[PDB]
RNA sequence: CUGGGGGGAGUAUGGUCGCAAGGCUGAAACUUAAAGGAA
């Protein structure tokens, strides 16, 4: 059958593993999102 | 035993003993320029010495007399020499940055190990003839495969230069002195420094293993000649 | 009590051209100063699950079984290996 | 009911060619009197492979492993991936997916995985510039072997994306009543995990050798850098010799190994080209299998083809009498009406063979 | 003389070859190497090798038919 | 010192042929020197 959306997704070991050197990639980087005070 | 052989500064090379006096024979232009380095064969029935004239020579010991027959003309100043601990071998550091590996049955030019960047010093060849490490003044030691002339390591140590590197008699571990007052002992399966030997002052300038059992000596500027046991 | 970054860089100083060290030292504080990995209960008289660990593996596992499915779906061979 | 076969020899061509006739086999006897004695393991994963391409066709072997009972199926394709054990490279897997290639429904997009070259069976570039081109020639127009990345023995680690789609009918009808005119003879020198100058240096020693050769030579150059290089030091060395007029070409490799200098690959793989060339009319002494192959179940004509005294051997009337033994044809040699040396043409009338897998 | 030699099958291959005058194994078989360097330290023995439509569809197709009849 | 496609101004492009991105260099088979860059 055919299924509407997809599932909301199971966070595992892999994707919290990806999600953290992602983190650590921006943040030795400094590749910070902030606001910038006027 | 009981008998020395010797290389100096000029070209001319000595011959000593231990019972009797000093001179078996000297060898007076036993290279054009500075002689760096030597090794007999494990047999001793045979040596090689290495001279900044861009020449290696072989020699033979005829009954106990040094016979020069064979001498390889390179383009380039070698300053140090080695053979494998089987006869198998022959491993020469150049001042062109790199060191090649012939076959003393041939002179065959089996490889070229390149890409130390400075002036490379002493060699060493493993007790299987495997393995071999490479010194330099580039404040690092290379380790190489010598089946296809493949690296594995180009670990860091040492921030001065390396003068001399050891292998253990029968495993994998190994021992370098350094430009900086400081032996150092490492693996060669995880590349880690199993010790930081720390008693010199000065440049240390040579050290040697003993041929069984594995107790090492090491000698330096500081006029000093210390012994290293195990625990 | 104290913080978490407190303890991190106490934990950094406690542990302080070797490379094992490192990596185990590196292991160990990740899995302690991460720990919404594993799942605590309270003691009415402590890790209780790994979350992360278990999840990955229950979907690994029908992720091999739904590849090998896939696999069987429309073969009609297959070798009669008697050996 | 069953076609019987005695040995473990010619296992590949013997599955290969009862998937092209549909014939039902048994080999019987798969080295029993030996120490270990049955199947080994890379030719049960060459049966894998087969029921991968294949579908419907039943492989059934026995307790002792020494016997193996092949019913035959359709020729499927589709997109696959084989990992195939470390006892042989790839080139032993592709080599006989060569044939079943084009004769199937779906296209052949495998991805082979393992080690790449080994020292007696096909390399990459042997695959590539040996072997497609006289499937170029014989019918088929879009083949290919690609390489993402490659590992030298022991340890492996390469993969290989064989595609082919152009799903013919049947192959062409071969007229080569001649000797074909090398126009170039070039190469490729690989060389993974090790130092850039060993291409060079074999690259030198196959050309010192060549040079006297009134031809032109050219030697293409690969070092390996990267994930790209695989798990294990290796290099070798792939010649080729271009008939450009027609497009035929001879080929001769090898492989170095721990203590190999590379001038003496080089020169080795040099002279080994040129005793193929000696030795070869038309095909090669490696290239003749397919060839003859797609010659017997081209259509149903009379297709002719030039080899040499030299080329006739053990394993070529062994090839001829299990040909013989699967659909009941014979090669027809006659003698060329010319003395100067000893060539025959082989006419094979072709099997009325096409492929009833494709849709149409 | 060959070809009875090849389909005659009860003598075996190496036989046919000796009165006359396998296949896992991909590359053929070569000489020892030393052998070979004696044998191809020249060269000149392999120096001469070195160096409307629809009627269109009709001829090739009759071209096919008389190669088929005089090789017959 | 004879040879010629078809207007002007533009717009789009899942077609074909090209040219082009990455990412500190040295530096890879080596997590490797000096020096330089950047901030």
């Amino acid at each position: 059958f055919d299924r509407t959306a997809k599932p909301v997704p199971v966070i595992t070991s892999e994707v919290t593993e990806s999600l953290e050197d992602m983190i650590r990639r921006r943040i030795q980087d400094s590749n910070f999102d902030d606001l910038q005070r006027r | 035993g009981l008998l020395v052989i010797l290389g100096t500064r000029n070209g001319e090379l000595q011959l000593f003993d231990l019972a009797s006096s000093s001179l078996l024979d000297t060898i007076e232009d036993a290279h054009d320029a500075a002689i760096w380095s030597l090794d007999l064969t494990s047999d001793g029935k045979r040596l090689v010495t290495g001279s900044a004239d861009k020449t290696v020579k072989f020699w033979d010991f005829k009954v106990l007399k040094l016979h020069h027959d064979t001498t390889l003309e390179l383009t380039d100043d070698i300053l140090c020499v080695r053979v494998s601990p089987d006869d198998r071998y022959l491993a020469i550091s150049l001042l062109d940055n790199t060191v090649k590996v012939f076959f003393l049955d041939s002179m065959k030019f089996y490889l070229s190990l390149y890409g130390h960047k400075l002036p490379v010093l002493s060699i060493d060849i493993s007790f299987d003839s495997k393995m071999i490490i490479t010194s330099s003044a580039d404040k690092n030691i290379k380790i190489w495969g010598l089946d296809f002339g493949d690296c594995h390591k180009s670990l860091f140590a040492h921030q001065d230069s390396i003068m001399n590197v050891k292998f253990l008699p029968q495993s994998h571990n190994f021992f370098s002195c350094s430009k900086d007052a400081v032996v150092k002992y490492w693996d060669g399966e995880k590349f880690e420094c199993i010790q930081k030997l720390y008693a010199h002052q000065s440049e240390v300038w040579a050290l040697a293993v003993a041929t069984d059992g594995g107790f090492v000596v090491s000698s330096s500027h500081d006029h000093s000649i210390r012994i290293w046991e195990e625990t | 009590a104290g913080s978490q970054l407190k303890n991190l860089k106490a934990a950094l100083k406690a542990r302080g051209y070797d490379r094992e060290e490192k990596k185990k030292a590196i292991a160990e504080i990740r899995e302690e100063f991460n720990p919404f990995e594993i799942k605590a209960a309270r003691n009415k008289r402590i890790a209780v699950g790994k979350p992360g660990i278990s999840k990955q593996i229950g979907e690994e596992q029908r992720k091999r079984a739904f590849e090998a499915r896939k696999m069987m779906k429309n073969k009609r061979g297959g070798v009669i290996d008697k050996r | 009911k069953y076609t019987t076969f005695q040995g473990s020899q010619n296992f590949r061509l013997r599955i290969v060619l009862a998937t092209l006739s549909g014939k039902p086999i048994k080999i019987e006897k798969i080295r029993s009197g030996d120490l270990n004695p049955g199947l080994k393991d890379y030719e049960v994963s060459f049966l894998r492979l087969i029921e991968s391409v294949t579908n419907g066709s039943v492989i059934e072997i026995s307790y002792t492993g020494t016997t193996v009972i092949y019913r035959p199926g359709i020729i499927v394709g589709g997109a696959s991936t084989h990992i195939c054990p470390s006892s042989k490279p790839v080139g032993y897997f592709v080599e006989p997916m060569l044939y079943l290639a084009p004769f199937s429904k779906k296209k052949f997009s495998i991805l082979f995985k393992g080690i790449t070259a080994s020292h007696n069976d096909a390399g990459i570039e042997a695959i590539k510039w040996g072997l497609m081109p006289v499937m170029e020639k014989f019918g088929v127009r879009e083949c290919a072997l690609h390489t993402l990345k490659r590992g030298s023995p022991p340890l492996g680690g390469g993969e290989v994306h064989l595609v082919v789609d152009s799903l013919i009918a049947q192959p062409i009808t071969m007229h080569e009543i001649d000797r074909p005119i090398i126009s170039s003879i070039t190469g490729v020198a690989y060389s993974t995990r090790v130092s850039p100058s060993l291409v060079n240096r074999m690259i030198d020693g196959a050309k010192k050798v060549l040079k006297n050769l009134q031809c032109e030579v050219n030697i293409t150059a690969d070092v390996w850098r990267g994930e790209n290089s695989g798990k294990s030091p290796g290099w070798g060395i792939t010649l080729v010799a271009q008939s450009k007029q027609k497009g035929w070409s001879y080929f001769a490799e090898d492989i170095g190994d721990a203590g190999s200098i590379p001038e003496e690959l080089g020169e080795k793989v040099a002279c080994q080209l040129l005793e193929e060339i000696s030795k070869s009319a038309a095909v090669g002494r490696n290239q003749l299998p397919l060839a003859i192959v797609y010659m017997v179940i081209g259509k149903e004509d009379i297709g002719r083809l030039r080899i040499n005294k030299e080329q006739i051997d053990e394993r070529f009337i062994i090839l001829l009498r299990d040909i013989k033994k699967i659909f009941n044809t014979e090669v027809f040699l006659k003698p060329v009406d010319e003395a100067d040396n000893e060539d025959m043409i082989a006419t094979i009338k072709g099997i009325g063979f096409t492929n009833t897998s494709k849709k149409i | 003389n060959i070809g009875k030699l090849i389909y005659m099958d009860n003598i075996s291959p190496e036989e046919c070859i000796r009165r006359w005058r396998d296949l896992e194994k991909f590359v053929p078989y070569f000489d020892t190497f030393e052998k070979l360097a004696k044998k191809w330290k020249s060269v000149d023995a392999i120096k001469e090798r070195f160096l409307t439509w629809y009627e269109l569809q009709k001829a090739k197709i009759s071209k096919q038919l008389e190669i088929n009849n005089i090789e017959y």
